[PDB]
């Protein structure tokens, strides 16, 4: 029938990940050095475009 | 020739060069009346193109091209046994479908597949029709009418090769019956090609457990009896001879557990031989060696038949494998809950041989958490080395919280409402919760109750449960039956063995009253609290503060945490009063439930239930009246109305109540009724003995998506609630409720819903053997 | 339930029922019970007037063909076993020659029983059931079995004189391929829409033809229920081919003389150049021999459950399962006579022996009709 | 403490006194790699000192535990068969 | 209930409903134009359209069988970066959307099956596109993603030390070691295989993390 006027009350999303904080690379004595990195874990680091959070693409 | 242009005239799925690179005329070519006709099945390989006409304006190409694709639309009509997205499987398999060219050769070879499909499924008088129905631009609908005349149905097997045994018998001994009577009805009767291979299969194990170790199917042909429906059967097999073991020579690689591997060749030499026993102790080694880690146990058995004696010699081929398989687990469906609350649910450790049953009882933790719906393991070997399993568990997960409601008391004549709520370990983060309360004008009603079941690691269970109830029954004032009652519950839950397991807590209860009813057991339990009230008012005023140590315990060997199939949870439940407390009694209750599967692969299981408990005082102060049995309704019996089973109150002749309205609350006062007033309240019980006959039964009639879930099940219930010091020499005209024969009787069905926040339960049920007294609503919400 | 969600078939009556020769009976005598629901390839038969007449799971009479006076009785729902006095159950048609009773039972047991008491003159297991009712001569049980085994007996005594594997179909493809003798050569069709010719004094195989198509990957009719047991006329054979095809063509060679892949007939008679037919929809028609040309046709009736069609009283005469019998033109199909007999309805086949016409109802078996 | 029901600990990763019969010090890895696999532990940064460990805790008294360290070279050959008991 | 309409105005009738938020019909325009018209110019723009509204309207499973169509269907394109962040950006909200980290708890326990997901398609956007305008954004989301799930398998390290399985501690830890180093909760679990270590007696092993705690605890 109907379901109108203010369905939803404060119900939305965020960008979270981009809120949150960046992180510090561990240091490793001479004589303790142990792999550190298995996979996709090493990523190009990149300022690759920005516009970044709301300003991402929509459409 | 040389084409100067190829004009693609109507193409409605490919692109314009795409139609030209299928073309052998293409602009730029030498052109001849043969790449013309080249053209035309070119343009036909396309497989979307319904009429192509290759024609030219002097060289310059012109293609008539008529165009068979998207078929819109593919409408079903007339299976209403069958899904038509199974018959659309079938149109999956001709690979055409929403999307794909119409073929109007296509249209009885899908016709012959489905009526094909209706071949193998059970029926072949079944035939269908697909009606084209054009739509816009290139467009077609497929109609589809399904002209179902009847199925195919099983009506007799013959077995030929038997010289041992009843073919009708071993149609008892089969899936496949044909017997469903009209006086002596039971079962149903179908037919599937695949369960003949599978009574095969059940033959083969039919013959294999006796020793026949000659024995073979020859093969076994079903009559096309010539009415489309006419399943009769041959079947030939070879008898052969009875063989009996006659030893065992196992061997391999039997990595020094061979004396534990000749505990699970423990036969007798000369018994008639089975194989599933020989099948059974392949698996004991299995298990035998999972729990000694070897998680590919390869065992082959080799029945060495020995004809000239009739017996069997029994070489088995042993491969170990290694202890250490067991690398690491993972962990799967943690998306709404805590790791290590599900990683504490197991035995096998990382770091480890396998222990291949710990899974299992880790899995049966999982399998009684019951805040899953599939818990599944996978263990994958991982590769580099057999030292390495990763077992995965991916695990379903199961809804959270459980409301209950009853709309009463107001809803316009104020803000009044029942309430209470659940969270179900406060969705799996480790801490059970269960709420309830009520906010009336009769009664402020509040109660807390919360659990870490795992405190420790060691299970440490710490419950608590409060409460505070401002029980006033407020129709003027404070006058009629008042309660402020509250107070808490400390308790731990105990460990005792990985199913045995004791409660105990310390509770507390501090209850404030006032101007009570001329319920006079009331009044006698005031005379056995060394109160001398006066009988004839509610004026009597009341506080108490009562200290109680509680204690329990509970068994565990019982399939589901929420949806169990086989065993029993039998769970102790008491309390007693301590030093210090105003009253010096005590209660026990003892509450079972036993789980017997009627089908084994539980279509049909037996439920066990009672509900022992007592109590009483522990030398003159007694156990309270509101701590007696009240049943009824719902609560394990339904029928009734709730708490309407018990010993039932009579009114003192009564003068004045603090509350004496214009004949609206009628207490024996001076509103009328001035005298002695036996009333059909059911004021419980010190004894209660109940029990119910609940049965497993499934669903046929809906979606078994959501069956799996449903609980149907018909319940039949009694009951008999007293109390024993009932001294009917004071109940002169009143029956006696000192008598554990206060047989009551309903019996009833049980319709839980399973919803996406917890279960809907609801039943109706019909008392037909009743103690009277009790107020009956035969349709039960149990919300 | 079950009752409720019922799916029927519907199929076209039985029209113009004729009186115009009004039919009766000579006498019923029946046997009592047969075959019921219980479909087999039983079919009565009578000779020097005894109807050889029995109960398929029960007694085994000898009916005096005058009133079907019981002239013997004995029964094979004897000597006990899993059933203790185990039944009779027949499959195949009842076959009397010479002295011997000759059956073959749903048992797989086949029977010599002597014609005068029906003493048992000798007995065989059948390995396995059999498709076809044994045409017993020249010395040999000759059987197509269930599973599609030659197995000649020694009509004395049941001495195997070979057993020879036939051409085999997936499962139970129903259907008649009875073999029978046909200037020395054993002939048989098959119910794998193959056709084939075997010695029929060793069981060597002569020819063998794949004709038509049968169910799975080319999927045929169970309404058309094809006699694949061949009749030889000289020796181009007219035979039938399972899904019901029509072919002629040389007993020597197996090579076609011509063929109709168009036949979805059920029950044959070669009654001269006119071949006698019940289609699938039970439409008559009157073939050629020269090719399946309509000399004469009757799609009057329609869609029942027919016997195979005999000539009685000069009248092509056919039953069905129904009940019903009929009295149809040897020429162009006019119902002469009509008779709605009983309800028991008619599996088996009309017997036309001795002058007479035997039939068989389902389990009100003999009437002996006449008009 | 005082309490009772305690369920018991274990832990694998542990071959018998046979398998250390099975090898000698100058033995490879892998030829300890053959017949007796991987450990579940070696050194990370370290050499190549293979870890087949037990655990186990019995009731009220403790944690049994058999320790050994297999000292294989930069090359992994071995070079000390380190056995320890429980404490 | 969407007639074939002119499939342009269709295409402008959910673009108000994308404008207005009503992905409940916006979507109703966007299916019967795919159903009608899926191989049209910006058909393939509904797709990127059809992930944004399933995204939008909440429709990942949905969404992620359309993120697979433009895989086959336009296995090169220049819009792939769009979708290759959205097929993480499905897979950031597929692991996590739940109501519990609205009442302040912690999610980085829950199952990272997703946030691997997650994990792979980022990466694969800023190998595969480098420069896009998600590959600023895509960055951080893996930043604070290898402490996900550090802090998801820290959560696994924990409770093996409350078993006592040190080895199974240290097997985590190692797998810690093996994926990341600038996660702090690998500072967090620095001492504590050291602590197993000790447990197991392994204390000259100890004295070697005791100089890496050297090492980070500066």
């Amino acid at each position: 029938c109907s379901s109108d006027s203010r369905y939803k009350r404060q119900v939305s999303g965020d960008e979270a990940y981009l809120e949150a904080a960046p992180l510090a690379e561990l240091h490793a004595p001479a004589g303790m050095i142990l792999p550190v990195t298995s996979g996709d874990y090493a990523i190009p680091v990149t300022n690759g475009s920005g516009a970044v959070g709301k300003a991402l693409d929509i459409r | 020739f040389v084409v100067k242009d190829i004009h693609f005239e109507g193409l409605q799925r490919v692109a314009v060069g795409a139609a030209l690179l299928s073309m052998p005329v293409r602009t730029g070519d030498t052109v001849n009346d043969e790449d013309i006709s080249n053209t035309i099945r070119a343009l036909f390989a396309t497989g979307n193109f319904e009429d192509v006409r290759v024609l030219r304006d002097g060289d310059t190409l012109l293609v008539q091209v008529k165009e068979r694709p998207t078929i819109a639309s593919i409408t079903f009509s007339g299976n209403k046994s069958v899904k038509d997205d199974m018959l659309k499987q079938n149109l999956e398999a001709s690979g055409v479908r929403v999307g794909e060219s119409l073929d109007r050769t296509t249209i009885a070879d899908i016709e012959k597949g489905l009526e094909d499909f209706y071949y193998s499924v059970g029926k072949y008088s079944a035939s269908v029709k697909a009606v084209v129905t054009p739509l816009p631009r290139n467009r077609v609908d497929l109609k589809l009418v399904f002209q179902e005349g009847v199925s195919a149905e099983i009506q007799q097997i013959n077995i030929v090769g038997n010289h041992a045994f009843t073919t009708d018998e071993l149609i008892s001994h089969f899936q496949l019956r044909d017997e469903v009577p009209w006086w002596n009805v039971v079962g149903d009767r179908k037919y599937q090609k695949q369960k003949l291979a599978g009574d095969l299969e059940t033959l083969r194990s039919y013959y294999l457990d006796r020793g026949y170790a000659r024995f073979n199917i020859d093969s076994t042909q079903v009559s096309l009896t010539p009415d489309k429906k006419g399943i009769y059967v041959t079947v030939n097999i070879t008898e052969g001879d009875q063989y009996k073991l006659s030893g065992v020579e196992v061997s391999g690689n039997l990595a020094g557990h061979s004396a534990e591997i000749e505990q699970l060749t423990k036969i007798e030499p000369g018994e008639l031989y089975n194989g599933t026993k020989v099948t059974k102790m392949e698996d004991d080694i299995k298990k035998l060696l999972g729990r000694y880690g070897y998680a590919y146990p390869r065992v082959q058995s080799m029945p060495e038949i020995n004809d000239a004696d009739k017996t069997v010699k029994l070489r088995v081929n042993v491969d170990a494998g290694n202890r250490f398989y067991v690398r690491k687990i993972r962990f799967e469906g943690n998306d709404t809950s805590k790791d290590a609350v599900l990683r504490r649910e197991m035995r096998q450790m990382e770091g480890a041989w396998l222990g291949s049953d710990l899974v299992d009882q880790g899995k049966e933790r999982l399998n009684r958490l019951g805040f899953f719906e599939t818990v599944d393991t996978d263990t994958q070997r991982v590769p580099g080395s057999p030292d390495q399993v990763d077992v995965v568990y991916k695990v379903k997960e199961r809804n959270t919280g459980s409301f209950n409601f009853g709309i009463g008391y107001g809803t316009e004549s104020g803000v009044s409402f029942q309430a209470g709520v659940q969270q179900d370990n406060w969705l799996g983060t480790g801490y059970a919760v269960g709420i309830n309360g009520t906010k009336n004008d009769y009664q402020t009603y509040a109660e807390l109750s919360v659990t870490n079941p795992y405190f420790t690691v060691d299970g440490v269970s710490l419950g608590g449960r409060l409460f505070y109830n401002d029980f006033q029954a407020d129709d003027a004032d404070l006058s009629d039956y008042t309660n402020k009652s509250y107070g808490t519950d400390v308790t731990l839950g105990f460990p005792i063995n990985e199913y045995n397991s004791l409660r105990a807590g310390l509770g507390y209860v501090h209850n404030s009253l006032s101007n009570m009813q001329p319920q006079v057991a009331m009044w006698r339990y005031l005379y056995s609290m060394g109160e001398h009230p006066s009988t004839s008012d509610q004026d009597n005023s009341f506080k108490t503060d009562d200290f109680t140590f509680n204690y329990g315990w509970t068994y565990n060997k019982l399939d589901r945490g929420y949806f169990p199939t086989d065993g029993s949870r039998v769970n102790l439940t008491g309390k007693v009063t301590i030093p210090g407390s105003d009253n010096e009694y005590y209660k026990v209750t003892l509450d079972t439930a036993t789980y017997v599967p009627i089908d084994d692969d539980h279509k049909w299981v037996v439920l066990g239930r009672t509900r022992w408990g007592y109590g009483d005082g522990l030398g003159g102060k007694e156990m309270p009246f509101y701590e007696n049995f009240y049943a009824g309704g719902s609560s394990t019996v339904r029928g009734f109305q709730s708490n309407t089973i018990g010993p039932k109150a009579v009114y003192f002749p009564h003068q004045a109540s603090n509350y004496d309205p214009d004949y609206d609350y009628e207490c024996a006062t001076q509103d009328g009724a001035k005298d002695l007033c036996k009333s059909d309240d059911a004021v419980g019980g010190n004894a209660m003995a109940v029990a119910s006959l609940e049965f497993i039964t499934p669903t046929p009639f809906i979606s078994d998506k959501y069956a799996n879930s449903v609980r149907t099940s018909f319940f039949w219930d009694m009951g008999t609630v007293w109390d024993t010091n009932w001294d009917s020499s004071q109940y002169s005209g009143y029956p006696d409720y000192s008598d554990p024969s206060n047989i009551r009787m309903s019996a009833g069905i049980a319709l839980q819903w399973m919803s996406p926040l917890g279960p809907l339960v609801f039943s109706y049920a019909q008392p037909f053997k009743k103690y009277d007294g009790d107020k009956a609503e035969q349709f039960q919400f149990n919300i | 339930l079950f009752n409720s969600e019922e799916d029927v078939v519907k199929m076209s009556p039985l029209p113009t029922v004729e009186n115009q020769f009004t039919p009766t009976t000579a006498w019923s005598t029946s046997v009592g019970s047969g075959i019921g629901n219980f479909y087999s390839n039983l079919h009565p038969a009578l000779a020097d007037n005894v109807v050889y007449a029995a109960d398929r799971a029960g007694l085994v009479k000898a009916l005096n063909a005058d009133d079907g006076k019981e002239i013997w009785s004995v029964s094979l729902a004897e000597k006990d076993g899993w059933f203790s006095k185990e039944p009779a159950l027949l499959s195949g048609g009842v076959t009397v020659s010479g002295g011997h009773v000759y059956i073959g039972s749903e048992k797989a047991q086949v029977y010599a029983l002597n014609t005068s008491d029906g003493t048992v003159a000798w007995q065989t297991k059948v390995a396995g059931e059999a498709l076809s009712r044994p045409v017993v001569s020249d010395g040999l049980v000759l059987i197509h079995t269930s599973n599609g085994q030659l197995q000649a007996l020694n009509e004395a005594d049941g001495a195997v004189k070979w057993t020879v594997n036939l051409d085999m179909p997936s499962l139970s493809l129903r259907g008649e391929s009875a073999p029978t003798t046909a200037f020395g050569a054993a002939v048989v069709g098959g119910d794998n829409g193959r056709v084939s010719a075997v010695l029929m004094e060793q069981g060597q195989m002569i020819w063998q033809q794949r004709i038509s198509q049968a169910t799975g990957s080319t999927e045929i009719d169970r309404l058309s229920d094809v006699d694949t047991t061949p009749v030889v006329v000289n020796g181009v054979v007219f035979a039938l081919a399972y899904n019901g095809n029509l072919t002629a063509l040389d007993l020597r060679s197996g090579q076609i003389m011509w063929k109709r892949e168009l036949g979805s007939v059920n029950d044959f008679i070669v009654d001269g150049n006119r071949i006698y037919l019940v289609d699938q929809n039970d439409r008559v028609m009157a073939l050629t021999i020269d090719g399946g040309v309509t000399l004469w046709t009757q799609s009057d009736l329609l869609h029942r459950l027919l016997t195979s069609p005999v000539l009685y009283n000069g009248n092509l005469v056919v039953g069905d399962s129904e009940g019903y019998l009929h009295w149809i033109n040897v020429e162009d199909g006019r119902f002469v006579a009509q008779q709605k007999v009983d309800s028991s309805g008619f599996q088996t086949e009309p017997v036309a022996a001795d002058g007479k016409l035997l039939i068989q109802a389902k389990d009100g078996t003999v009437y002996s009709i006449t008009r | 403490e005082r309490v009772v029901y305690r369920p018991d600990i274990n832990q694998g990763n542990y071959l018998t006194a046979n398998d250390v019969s099975k090898i000698r010090v100058g033995m490879t890895q892998q030829q300890v790699a053959y017949a007796l696999g991987t450990p579940l532990m070696s050194d990370p940064f370290g050499t190549n000192t293979w870890f087949y460990v037990f655990r186990q805790q019995p009731g009220h008294e403790g944690v049994t535990q058999q320790t050994l360290t297999l000292t294989f070279n930069s090359s992994g050959v071995l070079t000390n068969i380190d056995n320890k008991p429980a404490l | 209930e969407v007639p074939d309409n002119p499939p342009n105005e269709i295409y402008a009738t959910a673009q108000q409903k994308l404008q207005d938020g009503n992905w409940r019909q916006a979507i109703t325009q966007l299916e019967a134009l795919d159903n009608r018209y899926p191989f049209g110019p910006y058909s393939q723009q509904v797709q990127l359209d059809l992930i944004y509204a399933y995204y939008k309207n909440a429709d990942l499973p949905l969404a992620q069988a359309a993120i697979d169509r433009f895989i086959r269907l336009n296995p090169t394109h220049p819009n792939i970066d769009y979708v290759m962040y959205m097929r993480g950006l499905t897979n950031m909200a597929l692991d996590d959307s739940a109501l519990q980290g609205f009442f302040g708890v912690d999610r980085s326990d829950r199952d990272p099956q997703h946030a691997r997901a997650a994990f792979s398609d980022f990466s694969k956007l800023v190998r595969g596109y480098p420069n896009s305008q998600y590959t600023t954004d895509a960055t951080k989301r893996l930043v604070f993603l290898k402490d996900r799930l550090a802090k998801y398998e820290y959560s696994v390290a924990e409770y093996y030390t409350e078993r006592g399985a040190w080895v199974a501690v240290v097997n985590r830890v190692e797998g810690m070691l093996r994926d990341y180093p600038d996660t702090q909760a690998t500072r967090d679990a620095l001492p504590l295989m050291e602590n197993a270590y000790r447990q197991m007696q392994m204390n000259a092993q100890a004295e070697k993390v005791a100089k890496i705690i050297a090492a980070n605890s500066s």
